[PDB]
This record gives structure tokens, sequence and C-alpha cells, in this order.
């Protein structure tokens, strides 16, 4: 949604 | 599968390790501050909490433990330097995942830090075997739970308790007062909810910098070290350049590959390129700090629980508005909306000062605000800085724009992004008739249509005026601090 990253 | 005669660990400067006097813990952001003149050139530090500081990890629950089953993801060691993505693992519970990191570490090494760190290297840039291990990161903790403890209103009084309001837990950091990030309503995950970080032996995360450019805490809950490689900040292009020029096949086929979170650099091969790197390592109930824009990366010597957050101090303000900019030149989409923290920082910090001019009770959070706005302040500079900038980007729009002034619900609900730039719209946004609910940035006002003036307008929150009143407000101006007070 409104998130940090993930590889 | 172990070779150590064929070891490669590299040889690395320590980053600094602090020993934060009960004191000094008893205030983060002051704390993080002293800090930062002493470690924000190394990127990354290791922070040691005072004696006895250890709060009880709910996740040790069996309740918990033994049954929240989280996903992972496999990561080929040897692939991450020389050679895409982490494919689906098997779920896990910590028990689970323990047990079979045991079982892993029996297997491959039948175990010091150096060794796991000599033969992890060793795998990376020389690659005799494939070694797969699997990684259960970005885990939210909302929905799985938190390394911390959280207040429980009926039960007998606990230290417990005093740790869940601790401000070091990870639940608390992100909105502390002098963290812009409390000015965000939403409960953004991994940027404002902490992130739990489950690990097994080898397990990766490959070089990176935080979102906007943010703080990093990473608390390390439990289980075997966390090896940590950090580059100062002021050295990040650099780096970037030396990825360019030592995996130029990867970013051939990749030129976005930076912000993909898979790929893995030796720090001898950037000591041997001129970037100065930096090694840390987290044991067991301690702090690891990333300074902004500091690229991170390392991994894990076994078994481990962490759980990361991002925060932001007025000082961050300056690179969180370079961050965002950059992006807007990368056209990637942001995580956060920068002018509303810096306009939130900025109002908070008015309130403050009009409550010193009605000779209200100085407190320590009025103290801290003040301390960072006047001509020579922080936030002040912060502010100036993205007045200007919109004042000349107005300055550049062609005469026959008009002006609507964007109702407060614009952004609430919404992110509002420039079509072209995604740059973020909390403050101003261009528009046409031909175009309703779609926008484009005071930058790129331009490029969103072919019609004439006539038909194209912009949606202003506050008026030029209005915006150097707040910076004259946090200048000394009693008018202005009036104005601004009551917004
Ligand atoms: O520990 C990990 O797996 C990664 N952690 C981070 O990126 C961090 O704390 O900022
Ligand atoms: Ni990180
Ligand atoms: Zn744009
Ligand atoms: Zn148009």
């Amino acid at each position: 949604a409104r998130t940090k990253q993930t590889a | 599968r172990w070779n150590p005669s064929e070891a490669c660990r590299p040889l690395v400067d320590d980053a600094p390790i602090f020993y934060p006097t009960n004191e000094d813990f008893d205030d983060p952001l002051g704390y993080i501050e002293k800090l930062r003149s002493k470690a924000e050139s190394y990127g990354i530090c290791r922070i040691v909490p005072p004696v006895a500081w250890r709060p009880p990890c709910p996740l040790k629950e069996k309740k918990i433990w033994e049954n929240s089953k989280f996903p992972t993801r496999i990561q080929f060691i040897d692939l991450l330097q020389n050679r895409f993505g982490f494919q689906t693992g098997p779920d896990f519970t910590l028990a689970a995942f323990q047990k079979y990191d045991e079982y892993f570490k029996e297997c491959y090494f039948q175990p010091k830090v150096k060794d796991l760190e000599g033969e992890y290297w060793r795998i990376v840039e020389q690659a005799t075997d494939e070694v797969e291990v699997y990684y259960g990161a970005d885990l939210e903790t909302k929905k799985f739970g938190s390394g911390f403890p959280k207040y429980k209103p009926g039960y007998p009084i606990s230290e417990a308790d005093q740790y869940s309001q601790c401000g070091w837990n990870l639940n608390n950091l992100s909105r502390l007062p002098g963290s812009v990030l409390a000015f965000e309503s939403c409960d953004i995950s991994g940027v404002i909810v902490p992130w739990l970080y489950v690990g097994m032996c080898f397990s990766t995360f490959c070089w990176h910098v935080e979102d906007h450019h943010l703080y990093s805490m990473n608390y390390l809950h439990t289980g075997d070290p966390k090896v940590w490689y950090g580059i100062p900040g002021n050295h990040a292009e650099s780096f970037e350049n030396v990825m360019k020029k030592r995996l130029p096949d990867l970013f051939e086929e990749q030129p976005d590959l930076l912000h993909q979170l898979v790929t893995q650099l030796s720090p001898r091969i950037l000591k041997e390129e001129g970037v100065p790197v930096y090694r840390a390592v987290q044991r067991s109930g301690e702090f690891i700090l990333t300074f902004p824009k500091a690229y991170h990366s390392g991994f894990n010597c076994g078994f481990n629980c962490a759980e990361a957050v991002n925060v932001a101090p007025v000082d961050w303000l300056v690179h969180g508005q370079n961050a965002v900019e950059g992006y807007s030149k990368q056209r990637r989409k942001s995580s956060l909306s920068h002018d509303k923290l810096l306009l939130g920082a900025a109002m908070e910090a008015t309130y403050c000062l009009w409550e010193l001019s009605l000779s209200k009770k100085k407190t320590p959070v009025i103290a801290r605000w003040k301390r960072v706005c006047s001509e020579d302040g922080l936030l002040t500079k912060a502010v100036k800085k993205r007045v200007q900038m919109e004042e000349e980007r107005l300055n550049h729009l062609q005469d026959g724009f008009s002006l609507r002034k964007m109702e407060g619900d614009f952004d609430n609900k919404r992110e509002r992004e420039c079509f072209l730039c995604f740059y973020d719209l909390h403050m101003s946004a261009s528009s046409c008739k031909c175009s309703p609910n779609r926008f484009a940035c005071l930058i790129h006002a331009k490029d969103l249509c072919s019609c004439e003036s006539k038909d194209r307008y912009i949606l202003i929150r506050h008026t030029l005026d209005e915006l150097w009143a707040l910076v004259r407000a946090l200048e000394g101006d009693l008018d202005a601090i009036d104005l601004w007070a009551s917004k």
C-alpha cells in the first residue's frame, strides 16, 4: 500500500 | 562444504561503537543528535544499550514461536555478485527456522564470526558450489507481532510496561517529538511501523539505502550476530559509480539494479576502488544506526530475529528533500509525502514559538523545537529552501494559469502524484480542463497537455505570501507566528 522497499 | 583455506574475509575498518549512559538513553533523538557529529562520516554505527536494558521479546511466546507462520524467500549466495530476484521459499515458524538453521550449520560446517564472514565472502566472490538459504525479511509486525512489548492495562505493573513506553522501543521511535515522521497520520509499514527480519546462516540484505534517505534503527532481538558493512552518505555516488564500473553487464541488463536489492558487492573491491567501507558486528540486544543516504549491506551469522524502523530528525530534512527531488528525476514513485512532513514540522515549531510568546511554560518539547528554528535553524533553512523552490517553480509558469486554492483533504485518502514525475503533490498541483483527477508537478505543468493557458489551473495549498510568512515566523515574526499558529 504505502511501503518500504523489498528486494 | 566449508572451505576455510580459501576464505575471503574482507579486512575492513570498524564502524564506531557507542555505549550510551542511562541519561543519554532517556533521550533517543538527542543522543542520535550527539552521535551525528561523531559517526555520520561512517554511515553506520553500533549502539550498545546501557547494562541490563533488555526488553522481553513477545515473539518468544511459544504461542507465537511455534505457531505464527511467516513467508521466506530463497537466496542463492553464489549468485549475489557474479551472474534476477529471490523466489518464494517455504513457510516457517521461529522454532522451525531455528531448527533448520542448526541443521544447516551442522551439515555445512561438519564457527566464529570471522570464519562465517570469510566463508560467506568465499561463496560470493568465488563460487565452488551453489549455496541456497532462506530469509524471512520485511515481515509486517502489525501482522506477525513486534519483538518489543506493548502495554496491557488490566495487568500488574512490570518492567515490560516500562519497555513498552521506552523511546528506544522501535514502535515508539518513529513518532517521538523531534522526528518529523510524527506528522504522517498513516501507520506506514516499514517506515513508521517496524519490520521484522528473521534470519539463518548467510541470510543477506544486499546493498541499499533507506527510502527517502531516512535514518534506520535496527535492534537485534535474539539469535546469532548480524554483520554489517556501511558506506558514508557523502560517498554514496562514489559507491554507485563503482557498482556501474564493476558490474557492467548487470547494469546493462538492469539500469535500475540498485533499487532492486538483489546485488551484493564485496567491501574488498570497494576499498580497491577507493570507497570507504566500515564494518560492524551487531550482537543480540544491540542497535545498529544507519545515517541518511548511507549505503549498507550485510548478512546473518545464523538464526536470528531483528526489527528495523525509520526515523527522521530535523537534520534529515535536507536529505529527505534531495531524495524526493532525485526521485522526480528518476521518475520513481515515493513512499511518503515530504512536504507534509516539512510543513507539519514548521507548524509544530510555530505553535511552540506562539506558546513562548504567551509566556507559556517552556517544556522540553518547546525547547527542542525552538532550538532548531531561527535564521540559523536547520528547520528554518529547510523550509526556506522549499519555499524558494516553490517561488521559482511558480515564476516559471507562463502567465496564463489560474489559481484554485487546494482543499485540505487533497492528499488525505489518496496519494496524488505527478503523472510523469510521481512527485508528491501535497503542496502544489497543476491541471487542466482535459484531466480532472490527473495532475503534474509545477516543473512538469508544461508537459501535461497541449491546451492553452486559458484552460490551465493550479491547486495551491498555501499562497506564496503565506509560505514566506511561515519562514518569517520561524525567525521570530510575531505576526507571522500568530498567523501560522492558526493552521
Ligand atoms: O536486517 C536486515 O535484513 C535488513 N535491515 C535493514 O535494511 C535495516 O535495518 O535498515
Ligand atoms: Ni536498510
Ligand atoms: Zn513531475
Ligand atoms: Zn490540457
